[PDB]
């Protein structure tokens, strides 16, 4: 194939963009899952295991 | 800003030549025309020697003579 | 000149390649997001809404979107096929100029190609003067294809029945003023109601009567001045009054002694549509008494649908009107439901004036390519190449729909050429199973006037680009 | 800066930039151009003047090319693109002679020497049309061909009859003094090109003061005022001062004396139609129903003077100085609406051969109506030039090819340094028709010199070029004729453009 | 984009003519060439300019052979052929900008070349070949423009009575010449002691005159004239003059390889008269003081024979100084008015190419380039080719009255080899290197 | 994958455009000069001499030269016509690969096209069962077409009488061995190429219409075969026909005529009957090949149709090249 027009390359950017969000919260799964750190620009830091607030 | 001697006269000699070259082709009844533009963009086409020098406004002193 | 011709075609190719993925029933989606606003995020697959919202700085590409708005405002369907077909016509045209072909020479063959293409649509145009039962079956196929690749693709079996029913309830001119569309919350997409007495989407008054006999429809210091204007209304001798603004309770109660039903807060369509349905008149000025045409309505009933009072009329002059009541959960769904309904009524109204129809699903487009290639048998030399390019452009229309649906576009489309050449001018692509089938057997077809309008607007929009050779950019102010 | 041989080489290429862009928009098959207005508006057209009007170019050599259009459109109009092609084509060949070593002055004079040879040849092959007899039969048919090079060919026949009659009404063929100021072009959106009208008078987009007024005034009485018949008010606000009911009942009777005075003053003077600047209230219009006298409202600023010329009225400032002489004259005034549009223009018809007509153009698009304004104004130039000189020469490239040989044959009879200028002016005139064939999509040169043998070997009269994709050449049979005054001006005004650029060999600006 | 090569072959050939054009005519400008060894030279002869150019581009390589082709056919106007071909391609660029194919231009020049010789035929004056007085005037007129122009009146008739080898040695003068019916060599008869032989038989290695230390002595016993040290150029002429053949072996020496001569003696040159064999040959004895004088004396007669050869093929004469070129540039402009297609614009450009020849001679003559050609167009339109450019006086004068003449073959061959070479360039689409 | 695919297509397109100029009677000239030998500069227009001396390094192009050389040894004429038909196929085929089309599917579409393309040659070919005066007169058209674009344009019709009658006197098989210097070198070369084509026509009297008539007729049949074939094979037939249409398009441009009109008109001419129209290289127009007397051999056109199509099947199928270490 030659494939001058590359609309499929646009789909990989859509996959890798959504892939990074799942891989970030991947380790906080379940009660025994790891905790994550959330630091604000003002310096407010908090650590929690709630999957929704991440 | 000062200079004297032989080469100073050449600056005035070669400077006056540029004024003549600007109106060299306007002498005579069938002479060529020249175009001068002001800040307003108005273009004046004419072969009058007095009107050309009146609008050129050369800052060099030797040309003002 | 060299740089200008490419800027106009390449600028136009980008607009066509932008929305070509939305072609067909299985078209792709497209994300829309303005810079600097998070609430403006939205995703859709309607080609008419994509190009209308996106801006374009190239002037040669701007007119391609402008001519598409004419197809949307008038026809309401096939807007994507206009910009698409106009695009691939320019893709091949740019290749012809490399073959030492003039832009004006290409317009010469295209004008001859549009005749062979328009005649092919006419020869396949199947009229339906009799068999109203079968003509009703035809209106569903044009309505079903309009709602394809829309939000209501899942519930197409319900909306197609309310759309064609409103056509049969009209059974006359293609005036859409008699067909009202109600937007109300609650219910799913399949919970859409329907009415035949021109149901309205407005509630009125505090304590008004839900039934009246022999109504005359007349459309149009606080306690002393409002009473004077009520005396201006009672002189006409009516039993039903409509106003464009809200009506206060104090002058509303004086009507209760005579029994004049007070209708308040009428919109633009509420005054114009009832002018023909109820047989009344606009009468924006009611200062002079007994100088305007009073309507006629037997029973003004009230049926509560959608947890909101709705006004139902009956016994009106030429009472072929009706109302398609749409129902959804929120306003964003009622927005998508109203536009696809009115766009369906536009081509349906065109079908009542012109019952002729052609076989869609890529069947009519391929027949246009064969009649044009047949026109190449009797043509001068240079025009033979121009008509060749116009034919390959029409052949690529279903090539894009096959790619948007994922099927192998090199097999299904190229097989139609051998199917239509030696008779059998009915085979088309079956999008459900993804194969080739007869359109007359499956029962899929579109309007002949819609396929002809996109064919003319696409040949005309490209005619303006070929006549351009040099771009001139003045000083922006 | 730029003096000597390198002076005009930058000026010639500066002028060729305007020619090479517009040489493709020549003829009926001309390629259009994309306009990017200053306010973002966009249009596409093929008119030569409209290109030069929008070309915002800073090069001074090319700026003077726009000044040529101000005087050429009033005389020629249709061939605005061809004059620039010959202007750039002559400068193209001039660059070949500047390298030889000839001064620009001898080239500017040699073209003036050759331009008179071509004008001499135009008078010879010119054929009369209305010699010793006036007739409207070929005058309208020749105008039908003028509109054939535009998009208005669908309804060009009805538009040609209105344009020919508009000139003969206000202007005389024998006097040969046609005034364009007497003919105004109006236009409204709605309808088609075949829905064109001709109002023998003037029209303004303003309605009457009340719908109950007479919609037809047969009397020759028109009152033109700036203050309407009502209690007097300034241009901004009346602002009647009222404190309580004491003043409200005393000021109402003061205006009551004014309502009965000025409304009855229209009958004392004998006026019927009241063309006033400011509008009337409902109180003033109630008395006009009993008086049976219409009136116009909200008449604009320049709309007042346009009626005084056609109807012969006068601008009166107040109702005190009204009399019989200051009334306007008209045959029939009426109000014509368009479907459901509330324009209700003031249709003033003279019902006779007046010295002011107005062509009201209708159409479903404003850009097509605007395109019809120029296509009609160009026809007036063909009608006006035909009136001044009934003789005409067959255009479409037949004159230039025939004029080139007459100039090339006269080049041998001049032992002077302008001989090369005579040879170059001939080859430059051949480029105007060579562009017509290139825009038609055919071989330009093989289509060009094929006519040379036809105008020499086959027969002496000149034959046309297959530009409109017709059967063959000899456009005399196809009725494609251009003016004799235009062909003499196209070659004359072109030499004037070259005469102004060759004599300039230096640009100076601080 | 094939225009990349057609545009380069033109500009490559244009640069060659733009340089050598200044050396046109006798009053042309010289040049300053720097050789690879370091020394320089000052010469205006165009044959030596391009021979030392050492060109590389293929388009310019064809112009070197173009000049050499004229040297063999006509022998005169060597620089005039490169200028015409250089000016033609200069006009071709104007044609390619219009969108004309190169092949269309080739066949159009076939018509210009066909009508080109016709214009020269009506103006040319036919003459009689047998009339030696016309052969002497036609030869001596053109010989005045050579280097040795003072002794041209005496070298011209030596070519008339001979029509051919030219013997030259130092000593004496140019005015004395003698026509030898037989053959003469530049060698001596050493170390022989006879030096005078009647009843001679010649055979190239019974045989008394041998034309080739112990062999010098034995060959003298039999009284045989020994002549050795003979180059190969003389072997080709002696065979046709007296009828000898080469003997490459001692056993191959026989009677069938000998010749005959009534007299073969050294009067130091070997005057051998009385060939007595079928053939057509002659040798001219030339004398001179310096070596540079005798070398130019050979070119004086050798260039004179080129004019005699021009009169034999073309028994016609034409005016000089670009006189017939004005008629060629004017009449072709009229023939193009009746033509159609792409041939009219091409025949017109072919006429403009010839206008530069008199304009260049007007430049090299000090006159104005424009006023010289522009005044001659009307003089030829109303008159004929009598008026032209006179470079000797520097002005316009009657060329026929100024005693300046050239044959019809010189101007004809200059245009045929030039136009045919331009068509070879038009028939080139691209060039590729091999190995 | 991608690096090796373009080395074959673009490596062959350069050889196709190399001899694009020598096609037709008005074929252009060609300049050649080797390395180290400056005196070897020459000029010619013969396709058999152009490629034989040019060294080739791209391995994909070496097979195209060897396969086309069979046309020079067995047929002796039309070697340039083989390479042009091959390169024009690979040029359009490169665009089909961009549209997601496998090379193997294109070869299957060509084998079906060569069947219908050969069927058009037989219907157009004219045998000679009698009228030897008409056969011998038509042999001069065969000998007239072979000597096109040569130095012998002065005595072109004179040499046609020499080669045609030379084979009538031999009365044997195609063995031709029983029957300045540059003028004689070109004359003896074309003489051998004219007699080799003549031997096939006397063996096979069938002859087709020349001047671009036989090439367009082969294209019309394949275009009609596009409507009698499955989907993916139909596009390969469109590209095969577009190459045959471009065969006289190059002869027109090399002749200076407008190739967009004269060549494109023969399509409309041959589409609905009228299987005789061809290009007139002398006048530059369209006329009847039967009346004007222009025809070519059928055995040669079938060979170029098969040879150029077979040379393309190998280069189109391959997409990877293995390069060993140089010795």
């Amino acid at each position: 194939y030659q494939d001058r027009d590359k609309p499929a390359q646009i789909r990989f950017s859509n996959i890798s963009a959504a892939k990074a969000v799942a891989d970030a919260i991947r380790t906080s799964l379940g009660p025994k899952g790891m905790d994550k750190m959330i630091q604000d620009g003002k310096g407010d830091v908090t650590i929690t295991n709630d999957g929704a607030t991440i | 800003d000062s200079s004297q001697g032989i080469p100073q006269l050449v600056s005035n000699i070669s400077a006056c030549q540029v004024i003549a070259e600007a109106v060299r082709t306007t002498l005579g009844p069938r002479g060529m025309d020249k175009l001068i533009v002001d800040g307003r963009g108005k273009a004046t086409i004419s072969n009058d020697g007095a009107t050309i020098l009146k609008l050129l406004d050369v800052v060099h002193p030797a040309a003002k003579t | 000149a060299e740089t200008a011709r490419l800027t106009s075609f390449i600028g136009a190719i980008a607009i066509g390649d932008l929305v070509k993925s939305t072609l067909g029933p299985k078209g792709m989606d497209k994300i829309l997001l303005s810079s600097g606003r998070d609430a403006s995020l939205m995703v859709t697959n309607d080609g008419a809404t994509i190009l209308k919202n996106i801006g374009v700085d190239n002037p040669a590409a701007k007119v391609l979107v402008d001519m598409s708005r004419v197809q949307d405002d008038e026809v309401g369907d096939g807007t994507t096929s206009v910009t698409v077909l106009a695009a691939e016509l320019l893709r091949e045209a740019e290749s012809l100029i490399a073959k030492k072909i003039h832009p004006q020479t290409i317009i010469a063959g295209w004008r001859e190609a549009t005749k062979a293409a328009r005649e092919a649509l006419l020869s396949s145009a199947v009229d339906h003067g009799s068999d109203e039962v079968k003509f009703r079956q035809d209106l569903m196929n044009i309505a079903g294809t309009t709602l394809s690749s829309k939000l209501l693709t899942h519930h197409k079996d319900h909306f197609t029945k309310l759309a064609v029913e409103a056509v049969l309830r009209l059974k006359g001119s293609g005036n859409l003023e008699a067909i009202h569309i109600i937007k109300k919350l609650g219910g799913s997409l399949a919970d859409s109601y329907l009415d035949e007495g021109f149901l309205l989407d407005k509630k009125i008054g505090v304590n008004q009567p839900k039934r009246i006999e022999n109504a005359k429809i007349l459309i149009a210091a606080e306690k002393e001045k409002m009473k004077e204007k009520v005396e201006r209304i009672l002189k006409h001798g009516i039993n039903c009054f409509i106003n464009r603004q809200l009506i206060y309770n104090y002058p509303e109660q004086l009507f209760g002694a005579a029994g004049v039903m007070a209708i308040e807060h009428a919109d633009f369509a509420g005054v114009e549509r009832l002018a023909l349905v109820t047989g009344g008149e606009i009468a924006s000025t009611f200062d002079h008494p007994e100088l305007v045409k009073l309507g006629s309505c037997k029973l003004i009933e009230e049926v509560m649908i959608g947890e909101d009072k709705l006004i139902h009329f009956s016994g009106v002059a030429l009472g072929e009107a009706c109302t398609i009541v749409l129902r959804g959960a929120t306003q964003q769904i009622l927005d998508e439901a109203e536009r696809s309904l009115h766009d369906a009524l536009c081509v349906l109204a065109q079908t009542v004036k012109d019952s002729r129809t052609v076989y869609g699903g890529g069947c009519s487009e391929m027949l246009m390519a064969h009649a044009v290639t047949q026109l190449a048998n009797r043509t001068p030399g240079k025009e033979a190449v121009a008509m060749e390019s116009y034919a390959k452009a029409l052949r690529m229309l279903p090539t894009i729909i096959a790619d948007n649906a994922g099927y192998d576009s090199a097999d299904l489309v190229a097989q139609l050429r051998a199917a239509h050449s030696e008779g059998n001018t009915t085979a088309g692509l079956d999008m459900r199973e993804g194969t080739i089938g007869d359109m007359a057997i499956l029962g899929i077809t579109e309007s002949f006037q819609v396929k002809r309008q996109v064919l003319l607007s696409a040949a005309e929009a490209a005619e303006v680009i070929l006549r351009v050779d040099n771009i001139i950019k003045a000083a922006p102010r | 800066r730029l003096m000597g041989l390198e002076a005009l080489k930058s000026h010639i290429m500066a002028a060729k930039a305007v020619a090479n862009t517009m040489r493709t928009s020549l003829g009926p098959n001309g390629l259009d151009k994309m306009m990017v207005d200053k306010d973002g508006d966009v249009t596409v057209t093929n008119d030569g003047a409209t290109i030069l009007s929008m070309m915002d170019v800073d090069h001074q050599i090319a700026k003077l090319m726009v000044e040529l259009s101000k005087s050429q459109d009033d005389e020629i109009g249709d061939g605005t693109t061809g004059v620039v092609v010959l202007a750039g084509a002559l400068l193209e060949e001039a660059e070949q002679l500047l390298d030889r070593g000839i001064h620009p002055i001898r080239i500017a004079d040699g073209y003036e020497q050759a331009a008179r040879v071509a004008i001499e040849h135009l008078d010879k092959i010119s054929d009369s049309v209305l010699v010793d007899i006036k007739d409207t039969e070929p005058l309208i048919q020749t105008a039908k061909t003028t509109l054939g090079s535009k998009v208005v060919n669908s309804c060009h026949r009805q538009m040609a009859e209105i344009a020919v009659n508009a000139v003969l009404t206000v202007a005389d063929m024998e006097r040969r003094d046609v005034d364009f100021e007497l003919i105004k072009v109006e236009g409204k959106v709605g309808g088609r090109l075949e829905d064109t009208k001709l109002i023998k008078g003037v029209i303004v987009d303003k309605d009457f003061s009340h719908p109950q007024m007479p919609k037809k005034v047969e009397d020759a009485k028109i009152a033109i005022l700036t203050c309407p018949f009502e209690p007097p008010k300034p241009k901004t606000k009346h602002k009647l001062d009222v404190t309580s009911v004491e003043d409200y009942k005393a000021l109402q009777k003061y205006e009551k004396e004014k309502f009965e005075e000025m409304i009855q003053q229209i009958k004392e003077t004998g006026a019927n139609l009241a063309i006033c600047q400011w509008g009337f209230d409902d109180e003033a219009n109630h008395l006009l129903l009993q008086n049976n006298l219409p009136a116009v409202r909200w008449v604009g600023g320049p709309e007042i003077e346009l009626i005084a010329i056609a109807t012969g009225g006068r601008i009166v400032p107040r109702f005190s100085e009204l009399t019989a002489e200051k009334l306007g004259f008209a045959g029939l005034v009426q109000e014509i609406s368009f479907g459901t549009t509330k324009d209700k223009m003031l249709v003033i018809e003279q019902c006779k051969n007046s010295r002011a007509v107005t062509i009201f153009i209708r159409g479903g698009n404003k850009m097509i109506i605007e395109e019809a304004k120029r296509s009609l104004h160009d026809a007036l130039c063909v009608i006006r030039n035909l009136i001044r000189d009934n003789r005409v020469v067959y255009g479409g490239g037949a004159a230039e090819i025939s004029c080139a040989l007459a100039v090339s044959q006269e080049a041998d009879k001049c032992p002077t340094l302008e001989q090369y200028a005579m040879r170059a002016f001939a080859d430059a005139l051949e480029v105007i028709p060579m562009a017509l064939s290139e825009n038609s999509g055919m071989n330009p040169i093989q289509t060009m010199t094929e006519v040379r043998a036809r105008q020499v070997k086959e027969m002496n009269p000149a034959l046309g070029i297959d530009c409109l994709h017709k059967g063959t050449n000899d456009m005399k049979q196809q009725h494609v004729i251009e003016t004799l005054i235009g062909k003499k001006q196209q070659i004359s005004l072109a030499t004037q453009m070259v005469r102004m650029i060759l004599k300039i060999d230096d640009i100076r600006k601080p | 984009k094939p225009a990349q090569i057609r545009f380069s072959n033109i500009s490559a050939a244009k640069a060659v003519a733009d340089a050598i054009r200044t050396s046109l005519g006798p009053k042309g400008m010289d040049k300053m060439i720097q050789d690879g060894k370091g020394d320089v030279t000052i010469t205006n002869d165009g044959a030596t300019i391009l021979k030392q150019m050492q060109v590389l581009h293929p388009a310019a390589r064809m112009l070197v052979e173009l000049s050499k082709a004229q040297d063999i056919e006509a022998g005169d106007g060597t620089t005039s052929v490169v200028i015409i071909a250089g000016s033609l391609l200069d006009s071709c660029t104007k044609l390619l900008q219009k969108g004309i194919h190169p092949t269309i231009i080739s066949e159009s020049f076939q018509k210009a070349l066909e009508k080109g010789i016709e214009i020269l035929t009506d103006m040319s004056r036919p003459v009689e070949l047998s009339d030696r007085e016309t052969l002497l005037n036609s030869a001596t007129t053109s010989l005045n423009s050579k280097v040795v122009s003072q002794y041209s009146s005496l070298l011209s008739p030596m070519s008339v009575n001979a029509v051919i080898k030219i013997v030259k040695k130092l000593g004496g003068t140019i005015d004395d010449c003698e026509l030898v019916e037989g053959l003469v060599l530049t060698q001596k008869v050493s170390n022989s002691g006879i030096t005078r032989v009647e009843k001679a038989k010649i055979g190239l290695i019974g045989c008394n005159v041998l034309l080739i230390d112990l062999a010098l002595h034995f060959l003298n016993k039999m009284k045989i004239m020994v002549i050795k040290d003979i180059e190969r150029e003389d072997i080709e002429f002696i065979c046709k003059t007296i009828g000898t053949k080469p003997v490459a072996h001692i056993d191959q020496f026989t009677a069938d390889m000998l010749g005959s001569a009534e007299l073969a003696e050294e009067v130091k040159l070997l005057k051998i008269t009385g060939c007595a064999s079928p053939g057509k040959t002659v040798t001219i004895v030339v004398r001179g003081s310096n070596k540079l004088v005798i070398e130019e004396a050979e070119r004086s007669i050798h260039d004179a024979l080129c004019v005699i050869r021009c009169l034999v093929k073309k028994r016609a004469l034409i005016a000089g100084g670009g006189a017939p070129e004005i008629e060629l540039a004017l009449r072709l402009t009229e023939y193009s008015r009746t033509l159609s297609g792409m041939e009219s614009y091409c025949v017109r450009a072919f006429a403009d190419a010839m206008e530069v020849i008199p304009s260049t001679l007007a430049e090299n003559a000090g006159l104005n380039p424009i006023s010289t050609v522009t005044e001659l167009r009307n003089r030829h339109a109303q008159g004929e080719k009598t008026a032209g450019i006179n470079v000797r006086k520097g002005g316009i004068s009657n060329i026929l009255e100024e005693l300046v003449v050239q044959p019809l073959l010189v101007s004809v061959s200059a245009l045929t080899l030039a136009t045919e070479t331009v068509r070879s360039i038009l028939k080139i689409d691209d060039v590729v290197n091999t190995r």
